[PDB]
């Protein structure tokens, strides 16, 4: 089911995007989506309006409120 | 010898969750009435940072105080190893204190968590003790946490970490449960979260059939 | 206060056999090449002991020295509870240090001692994790080690006691052999000495079957 | 090293917070741990949820049941 | 006049324990059957309060009655030194009783606990008396109890406490022990519970070396 | 409600020392002006006597009165048990009143005195406890001084008797004293007066060794 | 046992006599002893010039007056 | 369901005896047998010479070499 999505954000005004096989942690703010994630080897944040997140991003969400808590 | 300069890490659960925040904590001891005014200056990798808060004195026993400041910080920042630096400035020492606190260096390494039930020779208790081995980890930042029926289980103790022959870390976290449930076939989780999980986060399960 | 003090208590093993010399150790760190002269005085329950040895200097790179007082105790002495004070006396430092050390107060109590075997998951290991659960004791002080076929297993690490939830003690120990060992069907064993087993020694053993 | 660890509870509704260090006697009922503290020379007291309790007050809350009695 | 009105204050042991119920308890004596009517109110610096409880009537031999009532307090109002006042409303007395009661002001002072071995002169006996000095404490309430081998010793009375020439207080207690087993050498403990110790509790032991 | 009564017994060492005088006290306390005159008839056993005195009236609060009436007895009558009467006779009072009193009944018992040194905890001190314990006596009234180099020592307090599980009393008495002195090598003495005793007296000393 | 000295005095005129060891306490008067004695059990008192005194009584005498006193 | 045995030895000259089943340890030291003992919850020590100790005694200092080391 090799999934890999990418996550499209904007990083220091620059469009920055990464695959969704290298984020650890997703978190809701009202409709904006933060997430950790570990690309390479090097830890990075990125912000993400829910519009413009892919559904397997919100999947992540999801699983992640019931799991971490 | 005037006072004392202590530096502590953020949780290991608000490092590895977007959602929390992680802090570093300068804790200053033996600050005295004669001289009570301490000042705070944290750097990031050199960089001044301003957003530090210190929380007012506290006085002890000794009359002395104790003074605390508060860094949040940044978990990429933290996990990527950046160094955290507290230039504390009392009057009473000759010249201001430096400390500098930083994650452990080192390849991190995945931790391997096993599920273990109890002795046969438990059973004749009231109490059995239901097992959790996390092992062969790195660094030693980790937290853990059971649970059955998706609500927590909160009689439990998790020994430190214990440095291994390999100069991996291992732990052995121990929940308490009274026979009668271990016996009549519930299911009990042990949660593991760490930076070199997937998704910071595992679980194992442990039942008694 | 340029040098430093510190004080050991005797190894566990130690008060448990009456074959054994038990000891209490002062260490003494970062004392000055200009005034170098320590002086050590014992106290047992106040009463001032003449028995004790200071071990000569030993200097190191840094030119300070390191002086160490061993006071040799009986079992019973220590076991009944009393009171073991060093009165370091420095040039350097215009107060001298007073330490006090003893067992811990309480009424002691017997360790059960559990073997659990690996977990299946771990058996896709080559090696795999034979655990000792130690539980209920008090005090803490406790001697635990590893062995098979009348000879000694050193392939383990134990972890520090943890204050459980009632008051008294536990552990875990792990034993660390090769999945072919444990998978033949050989026998290992922990043993355990504590003050509150008869005998001050039990063992308990563990194997495929 | 030796923390300050902070336990934070209720007061009529306001959100105090008290040091181990000034506490003096703890107890159980339930899931609820009070704990008796003395605060600079007055005396209050706290409840706190055990799942809310840290290590040191349930440390505490054992060596108590042993000792005090 | 008719009735009679006493007062009594929460036990030591029930202020300085966050697990049991200290309660200020009002008694009245000599209550007429004819019209036995009593009515209490509580208050607490002023305030009336209505969680009291009153144990019903209760008769002696001259048919005269005596009642009841108790008010659960909180451990920090009494220990902040509030005011419990208790207006007793009979109708044989010609106009309603108010007494107060409370904890004593002023700074509070903390216990110094000395155990002092039997005299040579008492060892001529058969039971010996093992001393416990309590000195330079403050404020008077306090509780004192003894034990052995994790064990009540009950056979032992304490003085009330005495003011002392620094307006302190100090008392003793006083175990008796059958000779045998003071001379065998057994450890007896005795302890002190106050609101200004840490842990609202110490511990001192004595025995025969 | 009127008058009220009270009637006190002689100090315990007038009694036992015939170059002393001992007395009985009668005390009347809320006499008013409205009937200021008080009667007073005593009786050693049925006998009137008359040679008790009244001190003059005395006013408290509530502009009251108070008044006192004094009889000196003899030392054999009040130690072989009689009994003093004190009829009180105010208009105010419905019908005079009579209150007896009488040295405590039972077999007397001796004092056993014992000294007991400062607790070794204590030497840190400046002031340091110097105790005296007295036990089973009969009955309780009981002198007792301290003095050093046939000189009063003034600084001590003495708890009030107390009763013991067979029927007999005790007490301690603490005298304190610069460490200096207690160090030097001085002698203490602890003279206790008692009917039970030879002489009326004994003494037991206590010094550092 | 070792000391036996018996004092002679008057009582209400009659001639009483008293053993030194039933004496608990002495004083003097000018050249009158006074002392209170117990004679069995039951308590008494009783005078004697100086004159008429046993040297045993007027070293009890001294005695107190040091030690009482 | 038997028997018991008694171990005589001198302790600050007095003639102290212990039952074997308070001994914790046991250990040779030349013709001279050490042992630890813990008599209703204090911790003694003790000494006697081989010849006047008694075989249980010496049953137990044998398992002990075996067992402990």
């Amino acid at each position: 089911d090799a999934e890999f999505v990418k996550v499209k954000f904007l990083l220091n005004g620059e469009e920055k995007e990464v695959d969704t096989s290298k984020i650890r942690d997703v978190a809701r703010q009202g409709k904006n989506v933060k997430f950790l994630y570990n690309d390479n080897g090097k830890y990075g944040a990125g912000n993400v309006d829910e519009k413009d997140a892919p559904k397997e991003l919100l999947d992540m969400l999801a699983r992640a409120e019931r799991e971490k808590k | 010898g005037g006072p004392s300069v202590f530096l502590f890490p953020p949780k290991p659960k608000d490092t590895l969750m977007i959602s929390r925040t992680p802090e570093v904590t300068c804790v200053v001891v033996d600050v005295s009435h004669e001289d009570p005014e301490v000042k705070f200056n944290w750097y990031v990798d050199g960089v001044e940072v301003h957003n530090a808060k210190t929380k007012p004195r506290e006085e002890q026993y000794n009359s002395t105080y104790r003074v605390v400041s508060v860094l949040t910080v940044l978990h990429q920042d933290w996990l990527n190893g950046k160094e955290y630096k507290c230039k504390v400035s009392n009057k009473a020492l000759p010249a201001p204190i430096e400390k500098t606190i930083s994650k452990a260096k080192g390849q991190p390494r995945e931790p391997q968590v096993y599920t273990l039930p109890p002795s046969r020779d438990e059973l004749t208790k009231n109490q059995v003790s239901l097992t959790c081995l996390v092992k062969g980890f790195y660094p030693s930042d980790i937290a853990v946490e059971w649970e059955s029926n998706g609500q927590p289980e909160n009689n439990y103790k998790t020994t430190p970490p214990v440095l291994d022959s390999d100069g991996s870390f291992f732990l052995y976290s121990k929940l308490t449960v009274d026979k009668s449930r271990w016996q009549q076939g519930n299911v009990f989780s042990c949660s593991v979260m760490h930076e070199a999980l997937h998704n910071h986060y595992t679980q194992k399960s442990l039942s008694l059939s």
